């Protein structure tokens, strides 16, 4: 109710695309600041703007005092650009810093060669199922019956080999549980590779 | 009621 | 130090009515310190700001319910005298250089959880799962999966350690740990992680893999009269060795 | 005597031709001596006396502060003019002219200070033997002045609050 | 057809008087000031308040800082030499004076520093306490200050007024006279 109008609320960008975040101010602001919170990360300071524009790597920020707005531009979206973005500015007629409502940015990786597969892993005697290498268009749905668990999807980046891959993990104790029926709750790619 | 703006004075030393 | 703000501890769990003290070291040379309380709605609630030792401003709640001081050459602190359920939030510390400015630089933050009964606190079970041979044949890559289960509260930090060195490449950890039992409250949590390496690397038995989980729980001063082990802050690990064909 | 200590700070917003050309001049004083300056046309702090040098060196090493100050020409100065242009700038108060015996032309209770007062004898402007008090500020947003002519007879008053010049004449 | 103006924000903190002051000036006249003790904005003409606003606790915060800075400047300056610039006093009427017609006397204290004076109005050689108004310490082009004192009165050929201003730079309290 006493925060800065920040749009959009949430945002999904395909890896390598771009879009813009925007704060709308109710009065003349003295300067604007932009923050990003990682995944389990600290608040990282991105920009301090008092006027004009500043550009930092794949990020450019703009602040128009008169027109009462500020924008953050993301270009060439990467995986690490994921996070929550906040702007913060203090009015010229007050002493107090006020924050934006926040923007949740999720970046979907580009999977060049989809290879959907489900493997079984043994305890180094428990066992787990691994849904992996599917494309970003696949959505992972939660396991129903309370004895089987499924995590939301996650992206890993092997920097050395320039390779990124989606993955989700499912496990259970129930004896009726097999990897074949682990991810039945979700709409999986038709050509999902099922070993064994 | 649009409020006039003022300069913030900074702490010295 | 700097340019970094060090807030300790990363997580904190306290019983209703207990004291909750959290600390913050502002950036080197930074005299201005702010304390913010953020809720689930990403709202930033101002608590108190200092310059050095002098308090410039604070709110009624911090005046009555909180006690804060920023001693010279000593870590700043914010302490809740009597913790209650409503105080469960993220407490952020931000330091500046010039009071007539912005350019806050926030700390890592302290996540505080207030609960009725501390008997609900459980350490995590850690288990490492070795790469499936199918994946190796199919993809020439090897994925290890780590599972942390049965802990409470959801205050853990997972890390992968290969041959005594922390690694980040090819590592994937769940954003939010899931409830093992969505129905019921005070439910224990579960958290997964993957480490994918080249097939050839996994097949070298000299390579050492370790999944390490830092749990944030009770402290040595906290009383514990149960039979089972005291659920203190501790490291729980599981590991695996490289395996040839 | 009696020792005193003053920390004085004036932040001046200068407007030439509206919000077109604007400069900000912050001046720090200590007692009787101006020690520090921020001239927006310079963009940095400059010490006027040695007493202000520490502040100058300290603040100029903060780019993000300087960036804010240079910007205060828009965020504060032009901001306030937008507000004060609604009632202060266009404020007009019509003068009250009175003539009494040297002949005195009393122009009082007017705003703003832009005023032209002339003496006409027989319809010619007596551009000599004119003793004026100058413009006098009453301090309540009203002005007053006495323009006098030393001859042994009509004065004219022109003012932004007057569509047509005000004239008074004596016998 | 050229609008050429000036807006000044003046603030100070004074020792040993332990008082601070905050005000806004427009082309030489006060727009408003902030009662530091009371924490409320005081518009010079009441009619201004319909058009603008000022968050007063902003001014309080500043003076608080100005206070602290004064100590820093004191310790900084090796020697603080007392020196004073004496006021120049002028008394005159706001309007042309007509007998029996209500008017205002103005005491124009100008060109002085520090901002501390004792000013006393004198009807027939005696102090007046009713119908007097006072102006905070106003800014100038230089380092010096300016001040206004007002007196409401009814003219008569029997009464004569004086404004007496005392300042640490004057040898003898300056008294300026005014009669019909
Ligand atoms: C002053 O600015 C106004 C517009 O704000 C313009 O019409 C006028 O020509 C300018 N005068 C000069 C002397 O530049
Ligand atoms: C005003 O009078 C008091 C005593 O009545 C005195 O202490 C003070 O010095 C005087 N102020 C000035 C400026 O002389």
């Amino acid at each position: 109710g006493d925060q800065v109008e920040q749009s959009p609320s949430a945002l999904s960008l395909h890896e390598g695309t771009g879009s813009a975040l925007r704060c709308n101010f109710t009065t003349t602001m003295r300067a604007v600041q932009w923050f990003r919170k990682n995944s389990r990360g600290s608040l990282i300071n991105l920009f301090y703007l008092a006027s004009g524009t500043k550009e930092n790597g794949r990020l450019k920020s703009a602040f128009d005092s008169k027109e009462r707005y500020s924008t953050l531009h993301i270009r060439d979206a990467q995986l690490e650009d994921s996070g929550t973005y906040f702007c913060a500015a203090e009015a010229s007629n007050t002493n107090k810093v006020v924050f934006g409502t926040g923007t949740r940015l999720q970046v979907l990786p580009n999977i060049q060669n989809p290879d959907p597969a489900v493997y079984q892993l043994r305890d180094s005697d428990k066992s787990v199922c691994l849904f992996t290498d599917f494309d970003s268009q696949t959505n992972v749905s939660q396991s129903k019956d309370s004895d089987v668990y499924i995590t939301d999807k996650c992206v890993l980046d092997m920097r050395s080999m320039d390779f990124k891959s989606n993955s989700a993990v499912a496990w259970s104790n129930k004896s009726d549980f097999a990897c074949a029926n682990a991810f039945n709750n979700s709409i999986i790619p038709e050509d999902t590779f099922f070993p064994s | 009621a649009n409020g006039v703006a003022f300069f913030l004075t900074p702490f010295k030393a | 130090s700097g340019g970094k703000v060090i807030q300790t501890p990363r997580y904190l769990v306290k019983g209703q009515g207990q004291k909750a003290k959290m600390r913050c070291i502002p950036e080197k040379g930074h005299p201005v310190v702010f304390w913010y309380q953020q809720n689930k709605n990403n709202e930033f609630k101002f608590l108190i700001n200092f310059q050095n030792q002098e308090v410039l401003q604070q709110i009624d709640m911090t005046e009555k319910r909180f006690s804060a001081e920023c001693p010279s050459n000593s870590p700043c602190s914010l302490e809740i005298q009597s913790s209650e359920a409503g105080d469960s939030a993220l407490y952020l510390c931000a330091s500046s250089l010039n009071n007539a400015n912005s350019d806050y630089t926030f700390g890592s933050g302290t996540r505080l959880l207030v609960i009725e009964d501390l008997k609900n606190v459980f350490p995590p079970e850690v288990a490492v799962f070795e790469p499936s041979e199918a994946e190796i044949s199919h993809t020439q890559k090897a994925t290890l999966v780590c599972l942390a289960t049965g802990f409470y509260p959801d205050h853990v930090e997972l890390s992968w350690w290969v041959n005594g060195k922390e690694v980040h490449s090819g590592v994937c950890t769940d954003p939010q740990p899931l409830k093992e039992q969505p129905a019921l409250n005070d439910s224990r949590y579960a958290l997964s992680s993957r480490l994918r390496v080249s097939a050839t690397f996994w097949q070298n038995p000299r390579n050492h893999f370790r999944c390490q989980v830092q749990f944030y729980g009770l402290s040595e001063n906290d009383e514990w009269t149960q039979d089972r082990a005291k659920p203190v802050t501790q490291i729980v690990s599981a590991e695996a060795w490289g395996r040839a064909d | 005597s009696r020792p005193w200590f003053l920390e004085y700070c004036k932040s001046e917003c200068h407007f030439y031709n509206g919000t077109q050309r604007v400069r900000l001049l912050v001046r720090y004083f200590y007692n009787l001596e101006e020690n520090l300056r921020f001239d927006s046309d310079v963009g940095e702090f400059r010490a006027v006396t040695e007493l202000g040098r520490p502040d100058a060196e300290n603040w100029n090493s903060q780019p993000e502060f300087l960036e804010q100050k240079r910007a205060e020409v828009d965020t504060v100065c032009r901001h306030n003019y937008e507000i004060f242009d609604n009632f202060l700038v266009p404020r007009r108060v019509e003068p009250t002219v009175t003539v009494y015996p040297l002949l005195v032309c009393s122009v009082s209770d007017f705003y703003p200070g832009n005023i032209e007062v002339r003496w006409f004898r027989n319809g010619k402007e007596e551009k000599t033997g004119i003793v004026s008090t100058g413009l006098v500020r009453n301090g309540d947003w009203t002005f007053q002045t006495l323009v006098m002519l030393e001859t042994v007879y009509t004065c004219q008053v022109e003012h932004p609050s007057l569509t047509d010049p005000v004239t008074v004449e004596w016998k | 057809i050229k609008e050429e103006h000036t807006i000044i924000q003046a603030e100070f903190y004074l020792l040993p008087d332990k008082r601070g002051e905050f005000m806004f000036d427009f082309d030489g006249d006060e727009i408003f000031h902030v009662d530091i003790e009371k924490s409320e904005t005081i518009w010079r003409l009441e009619e201004f308040a319909k058009f603008a606003s000022f968050e007063a606790q902003g001014a309080l915060a500043n003076i608080a800082v100005d206070k602290a800075n004064l100590d820093v400047m004191k310790e900084r300056s090796n020697n603080t030499p007392d020196a004073n610039v004496a006021p120049e006093v002028t008394v005159l009427s706001r309007s042309p004076v007509n007998l029996g017609e209500p008017n205002i006397l103005i005491c124009f204290i100008d060109k002085f520093s520090p901002p501390v004076v004792n000013v006393t109005w004198l009807r027939n050689g005696r102090p007046v306490t009713e119908g007097v108004s006072e102006t905070v310490f106003l800014p100038r082009d230089d380092h010096l200050f300016r001040k206004f004192h007002y007196l409401t009165f009814l003219p008569s050929t029997d009464d004569f007024y004086d404004c007496e201003v005392d300042h640490w730079g004057l040898e003898e309290p300056l008294r300026k006279h005014w009669e019909f």
